[PDB]
C-alpha cells in the first residue's frame, strides 16, 4: 500500500498549500527550472518527473487533506493533453504512466485519477499530423541523446493504459 | 580566492537540481577540492586546477592508460550498479525505458564489484543496514527499505564487453549524470570520501519479454535472477548477444 516517504521534505511542503491549476501545469512540465520537480535518479534530470511529483508532492498533500489535487491535477492534465505541445503531451502521458507504475509498485494508491476525457484527448492529439511530427523529431534536452523518439515512447505509453 | 573554483562554483549553482539540499549544495562545494586532489591522486586528472576546468566544460577527458587500469579493476571483480525495488520494476513495466536496465544507448552508471563488496558489508559479512547503505549511496531515506537490489555483470560479462569496445566514462552531459555528479571516474559521497568509488558506464542489458512480476519472485525465492549471455545495447544502439552472466540481485548477508 502507498505511503509517504520519509525523505524530500521539501518537495512534500510544496504541494501542502494552495496551488492553482496552472501551477500544476508548470510543475508537472518543469520546462520551467524553478518548477522542475526530478530526483537523483529521475530517467531525465531535465524536465520533471510526474512520478516524484505524485509519490512525493501530490499523495502526501491529499493525504493532509488538499483533496482539491485531485480535480486540479485532472485539469492540468486535461489542459497538457490538449496543449497541442509535444514536451506538454509527453508530460501528460508520463503522468498517467507515473500512476500506473506507482500502482504497480504500492498496490494501492491514495486516489485514482479521473481519466477517461485525458485518454481520450490525448487519442486525439496523437491523430493530429502536426503534432505527431513534432513529437517524432522532438530533439531538444535529453531527447537529443536517445535514437528512441519522443513519438515511440508516447506510442508504446499509450499501449500500456 | 581562485578562479577555478569561482567558475565552478557558479556551474555548479547553474545547474544544481531542485532535489539537492541548501545542505547538500555546501558540502559539494566545500569538498570540491578534495575530490579534485583524489582525481590528481590516481592519475584521473592532469591537476586539481585541470579537474576544476573540465567540470566547467562539461567535457570530461582522460588519458588511455588511466582507462585501461581502471578498466581492469571492473574485468576482474565485474561491475555493480545498487538499486531499489522500484527502479528494478521500472525497467520492465516503464515504457518509455524500452525494456532496458539502464538508459538504452546511453548506459548504466557502474563501480566495481569489489568496490560494493568492501563498502555495503561488515567484517563480519553483514549486509551494512538500509539506513546505512542509504547514507553511504547519498540516496533519499527509505530508498532501500524494500531490500538493497543490485545489478552485476560478472567478470566474463565484462571482460567481453571491453573487448567490443564499449565501456564508456562518463561525462558533463551523460543521459543520467545530474548536479552531484563529478570528473575524474569517481562518485561524490558527500563529506565522507572515504565513500567514495569509481564510476564508468557499462552498456545496458536488455530485458526484451521479461516480466517484472516473475524476476522479482525469482529473486524472493533464491537471492537473484540471472541472465545466461544476455542481450546488451551498444554506445550505438546495436543490440548484441555478449557471453558471460549478468545478475539482478536482492543483496543479503555473505
Amino acid at each position: 500500500m502507498y505511503k509517504v516517504p520519509k525523505g524530500l521534505e521539501h518537495y512534500q511542503k510544496m504541494f501542502q498549500k494552495e496551488v492553482t491549476v496552472n501551477d500544476l501545469k508548470k510543475y508537472l512540465i518543469g520546462s520551467d527550472k524553478e518548477y522542475r520537480i526530478t530526483r537523483r535518479d529521475s530517467y531525465m534530470g531535465d524536465i520533471s518527473d510526474p512520478e516524484v511529483i505524485l509519490e512525493y508532492g501530490v499523495y502526501p498533500a491529499f493525504i493532509k487533506g488538499y483533496t482539491q489535487l485531485k480535480a486540479n491535477i485532472e485539469e492540468a492534465l486535461l489542459e497538457m493533453s490538449n496543449s497541442g505541445q509535444a514536451l506538454d503531451i509527453y508530460q501528460a502521458v508520463q503522468t498517467l504512466n507515473a500512476e500506473n507504475m506507482l500502482l504497480n509498485y504500492y498496490e494501492s494508491l491514495p486516489f485514482y485519477l479521473n481519466r477517461q476525457s485525458i485518454l481520450a484527448n490525448i487519442t486525439k492529439a496523437l491523430k493530429d499530423a502536426h503534432i505527431r511530427e513534432a513529437m517524432a523529431h522532438y530533439k531538444l534536452g535529453e531527447f537529443a541523446h536517445y535514437q528512441d523518439t519522443m513519438l515511440d515512447m508516447v506510442e508504446r505509453t499509450i499501449e500500456t493504459f | 580566492g581562485n578562479m577555478e573554483r569561482d567558475i565552478f562554483e557558479k556551474k555548479f549553482k547553474e545547474i544544481k537540481d531542485k532535489w539537492v539540499t541548501d545542505k547538500q549544495a555546501d558540502e559539494f562545494i566545500e569538498t570540491a577540492d578534495k575530490y579534485a586532489d583524489k582525481a590528481v591522486q590516481m592519475s584521473a586528472v592532469a591537476s586539481r586546477a585541470e579537474y576544476y576546468r573540465m567540470y566547467v566544460s562539461r567535457k570530461y577527458h582522460y588519458k588511455k592508460e588511466f582507462v585501461e587500469k581502471l578498466k581492469q579493476v571492473y574485468k576482474e571483480s565485474g561491475a555493480s550498479h545498487v538499486t531499489s525495488k522500484k527502479d528494478v520494476m521500472l525497467a520492465f513495466d516503464d515504457a518509455k525505458r524500452k525494456s532496458t536496465i539502464g538508459r538504452q544507448e546511453n548506459g548504466l552508471f557502474v563501480t566495481s564489484f569489489a568496490e560494493d563488496m568492501a563498502l555495503l558489508f561488515t567484517d563480519q559479512g553483514k549486509l551494512k543496514s538500509a539506513d546505512q547503505i542509504e547514507n553511504i549511496k547519498g540516496v533519499d531515506s527509505g530508498k532501500y527499505s524494500d531490500g538493497v537490489y543490485q545489478y552485476e555483470y560478472d567478470s566474463e560479462l565484462t571482460k567481453n564487453i571491453d573487448k567490443l569496445g564499449y565501456i564508456r566514462t562518463a561525462s558533463g552531459d551523460t543521459p543520467g549524470a545530474n548536479s552531484l555528479n563529478i570528473p575524474g571516474c569517481q562518485t561524490w559521497s558527500g563529506k565522507h570520501i572515504e565513500n567514495s568509488e569509481s564510476e564508468l558506464i557499462f552498456p545496458s542489458i536488455s530485458v526484451k519479454d521479461l516480466k517484472s512480476k516473475a524476476v522479482l519472485a525469482e529473486i524472493d525465492a533464491k537471492g537473484y535472477f540471472e541472465i545466461i549471455d544476455p542481450t546488451i545495447i551498444a554506445p550505438n544502439g546495436d543490440h548484441k548477444k555478449v557471453t558471460g552472466r549478468f545478475k539482478i540481485k536482492k543483496m543479503q548477508d555473505r
